[PDB]
């Protein structure tokens, strides 16, 4: 019977060239990212595989799910691993969820598969059957934390499988996850959330810390603090009065002398108010930093990873503004499992730090998370992109603890001693154009510029002047005072402020016309840079997501329609290409 | 709603007959009792009387003492539709089904907030119940429907050795391998 082996052999090599056109389509997607036309390759293998795309882009919503059966029968991953490459059709997704539900056993690949099941229904919360999700190995910890949001109903063994989860990472992680955590206990209707953070307390001593840091200043909703939150304030009160008095001895100890130092060094600023501008209040604040003597054992907040050794009683130096002033450190760097066992029985350089009263320091916290994932993205694809993801820790109603870069020096203090453009500035400071150390400047600040404006344009951000941009020695440029977000935006929206701001100066850097080699580098690198951040798009939506009932001014209850639409998930990667491309250029004059 | 008097008046009389010996009547008043109109606000009761009755009927008599309901050895539900018991296994089986699909509503969902002892309570009358429903399907070697049943209940095992032995025990009976194999590495 020949018909049969035909058929058989005619639908495998249907699929497979179907495979390949869309595997050489994105690997020539992701050659050259502009159209660049004197690069070229084969002719006629290019208008085949445009000719088959064409033929097969028109089916139906028959004749495809059929092909989904025929993937199911070769191999269960093969199929699990279709979606990916992407399909504009939805009934792929119900096939694949239909196939997955009538036998779950034949998968067990956890960072896909699992949300073909868990998800029975989204919000209709019925049919309890047939799960058993007490086998599949662990995945990120963004994903597990999802089952505790607004997403999906409460169920026991989500629940389970998501306190599960979380007990499988050293603590570093969960330390670098504090602040989701703490705000799940909100639509905790049930309390395994808060089993899990007994049980972490008692077993790390870090980890405490930075909880009753954390939680001391959520108590309350304003700044100076008088209303305590009608929701979880209570049970939140509770739970600091029983964690504390738990432990005893050395941790005891080693707890009070932190917190006492803390407190000691923090009421300076109380103090100096009161004395006005002047040689008086900078003495004063010298002489009560002077008062305060260096105790072994303490660390800074800001820096878990690092041990204090004196403190430089002449570095006292108030700011303009609330009396908040500035103070300089030598410390050693030693490490965290090290130094939590060091600091139970008793490479240096200098930090400064800031400490300020009266203002938040939250959303500064999670656009510096934000920025620290998208720099572990870009190192992990192997690009070249630079950000600086300084550390800022709130221990109190208003106060926070607040990191310096080392060689501080803004823009607007340069700016007032020259009233010239930066140009100026950096031939001076370097020399002519075609010197060598002229090009790794440019470079640099290409590879700063790049990744900046994307994330600019990503996050939308808003009032950014000359006095918040810094400049380094070497020549890349750090945004700071990331206060207005999202929706928040000074002067009324009145939104004449471009996605990307572009000044002549800035594009004279780079040779000053659209055309010049430099020009076409950032705009690959840009191009490159979006289009490798894009499959990341589910951990964001489930950071952003847990934090929307803090009330902050920024968030007004369309932040998520609109930032799940920027991503573009229904679109190839030339069109997103094209797409970037155009939005990029419209921002140019 | 403060039943009082009923339940001591009718079980203490038939717990002077076991104290004395008359089981047969025990299990007339056990009988007239179950297949009277239920009564929403006496569920626990009939879950008592239930347990009692599944408790005593598997270990207490032989195939040849057995008789059925409407025969010697107000309103009542009745009808020529209804499921008529015929063996001792049938309506063991019956009633510790029913017992289980209601008790699994009472369940308190294990809370633990800051008390244990409702859940601790609910915790054994699962066990036990559980228990009497694997011992009586045991015999009979139908090991697939008692997988089934340990499965159903595995919402609130959370950090128990026992329900999760009884069940990876159970599934190797049946033939399943890699869900045992998982089960046995847990």
């Amino acid at each position: 019977r020949g018909s049969q082996l035909h058929k058989y052999y005619m639908k495998r090599r249907t699929l497979l060239l179907s495979l390949l056109a869309t595997e050489i389509e994105r690997l020539i997607t992701w050659y050259n990212p502009l159209s660049a036309p004197e690069l070229e390759l084969d002719q006629a293998g290019e208008n085949s595989v445009a000719n088959w795309r064409s033929k097969y882009i028109s089916l139906s919503e028959k004749q495809w799910k059929d092909n989904v059966n025929l993937a199911w029968s070769i191999s269960p991953y093969l199929a699990v691993q279709l979606p990916a490459r992407f399909k504009n059709t939805e009934a792929i997704g119900n096939e694949v969820t239909r196939l997955v539900r009538l036998d779950p056993g034949a998968v067990s690949d956890v960072p896909e598969a699992i949300k073909f099941l868990v998800t029975w229904h989204t919000i209709d919360a019925d049919a309890p059957e047939l799960s058993h999700v007490l086998c599949w190995a662990p995945t990120d910890p963004p994903t597990g934390l999802s089952y505790f949001s607004s997403m999906y109903p409460p169920h026991p063994l989500t629940a389970q499988y998501g306190v599960k989860v979380l007990r499988s990472f050293p603590p570093d992680a969960i330390l670098f996850y504090i602040p989701q955590i703490v705000q799940a206990l909100r639509y905790d209707k049930m309390g395994y959330v808060r089993e899990y953070i007994l049980w972490a307390a008692s077993k790390s001593q870090l980890l405490a810390h930075q909880f009753i840091w954390n939680m001391k200043t959520n108590i309350y909703l304003d700044e100076e603090g008088h209303q305590k939150d009608p929701d979880i304030g209570d049970l939140l009160d509770q739970l600091v009065e029983e964690i504390t008095g738990s432990l005893s001895g050395p941790a005891k100890d080693f707890y009070q002398r932190e917190f006492d130092f803390f407190n000691k060094i923090t009421n300076v600023s109380a103090i100096i108010k009161p004395y006005p501008k002047g040689d008086e209040r900078k003495k004063a604040c010298l002489s009560a930093l002077s008062e305060v003597k260096v105790q072994p054992g303490c660390y800074l907040p800001s820096n878990p990873e690092a041990i204090v050794l004196d403190i430089d009683y002449k570095s006292g130096t108030p700011m303009q503004s609330k009396a908040p002033y500035l103070a300089k450190f030598k410390v050693k760097r030693c490490g965290v499992s090290e130094l939590e066992k060091e600091g139970l029985r008793c490479k240096i350089s200098w930090q400064a730090a800031i400490f300020k009263v009266g203002d938040d320091c939250r959303q500064d916290m999670l656009a510096l998370q934000i920025i620290d994932l998208f720099k572990n993205i870009f190192q992990l694809v192997g690009l070249d992109l630079f950000v600086f993801p300084y550390r800022v820790v709130a221990t109190a109603p208003g106060c926070g603890v607040i990191e310096c870069i080392p060689d501080c020096t803004s823009r607007d203090q340069l700016g007032r001693q020259t009233d010239f453009g930066m140009y100026d500035y950096f031939t001076r400071q370097y020399g002519d154009e075609s010197t060598l150390a002229f090009q790794q400047a440019r470079y640099n600040f290409i590879r700063s510029m790049a990744a900046y404006s994307l994330l600019l344009f990503l996050l939308q951000i808003k009032d950014r002047h000359n006095g918040n941009i810094m400049l380094d020695k070497k020549g890349h440029i750090i945004h700071i005072d990331f206060g207005f977000m999202f929706e928040s935006s000074p002067g009324g929206n009145l939104g004449w402020e471009p996605d990307i701001k572009l000044t002549d100066e800035m594009v004279m850097i780079m040779g000053g016309k659209m055309e010049a080699t430099p020009f076409k580098w950032f705009m690959e690198m840009c191009v490159r840079g979006y289009l490798a951040v894009r499959p990341y798009m589910d951990a964001v939506v489930s950071l952003v997501t847990l934090m929307l009932d803090t009330g902050l001014p920024c968030f007004r209850g369309q932040t998520i329609k609109l930032l799940k639409h920027r991503f573009s998930p229904n679109m190839t990667e030339r069109e997103a290409a094209n797409f970037i491309m155009k939005v990029i250029q419209s921002c140019f004059l | 709603e403060l039943g009082f008097f009923l339940e001591t008046g009718l079980q203490r009389a038939h717990v002077l007959y076991f104290k004395n010996g008359n089981l047969t009547r025990g299990v007339g008043r056990f009988r007239e009792l179950l297949r009277a109109v239920e009564t929403r606000t006496t569920q626990n009761l009939r879950m008592t009387i239930a347990r009692q009755l599944a408790e005593i009927l598997l270990r207490g008599m032989c195939e040849q003492s057995y008789w059925n309901p409407l025969e010697d050895p107000a309103r009542v539900y009745s009808g020529e539709n209804i499921f008529c018991p015929q063996e001792n296994t049938e309506e063991a089986l019956l009633l510790l089904l029913i017992s289980e699909s209601m008790a699994n509503r009472d369940a308190v969902l294990s809370r633990i907030p800051e008390h244990k002892s409702d859940r601790l309570i609910s915790l054994q009358s699962a066990s036990v119940v559980y228990d009497l429903l694997t011992i009586a399907l045991g015999r009979r070697g139908q090991y697939e429907m008692l997988s089934e049943c340990l499965e159903r209940a595995m919402k609130f095992a959370f950090e128990e050795f026992h329900l999760w032995y009884q069940f990876a025990l159970s599934l190797m009976a049946a033939g399943k391998s890699a869900r045992a194999v998982k089960v046995l590495k847990e």
